[PDB]
């Protein structure tokens, strides 16, 4: 996206136009959520051993 | 479809671009407003 800010990007484009690029940081932030949860649970499971 | 709202009305050709979901203009401000879950179409004639 070309901004990194949720109130950016509400402050600059139409709302047809500002949900694209909102729902491209969202979508991003849960790839990065799904990266943290998914090294916790093996390494809960290297810890359990 | 359930029912359909037909609205008679004339604009000039500066605001027939400001007819669609989101705009802003004179018309398109204080008159008549589209929201973003406004679903349906535009049919426009010249009456010139």
């Amino acid at each position: 996206a070309i901004s990194s800010v949720l109130n950016d990007i509400f402050s600059r484009l139409d709302p047809p136009e500002a949900e694209v690029q909102i729902d491209r940081l969202i979508t991003g932030r849960l790839q990065s959520l799904q990266t943290y949860v998914t090294q916790q649970l093996i390494r809960a499971a290297e810890i359990r051993a | 479809f359930t029912n359909v709202y037909a609205d008679s009305f004339v604009i000039r050709g500066d605001e027939v671009r400001q007819i669609a979901p989101g705009q802003t203009g004179n018309i398109a401000d204080y008159n008549y407003k589209l929201p973003d879950d406004f679903t349906g179409c535009v049919i426009a004639w010249n009456s010139n």
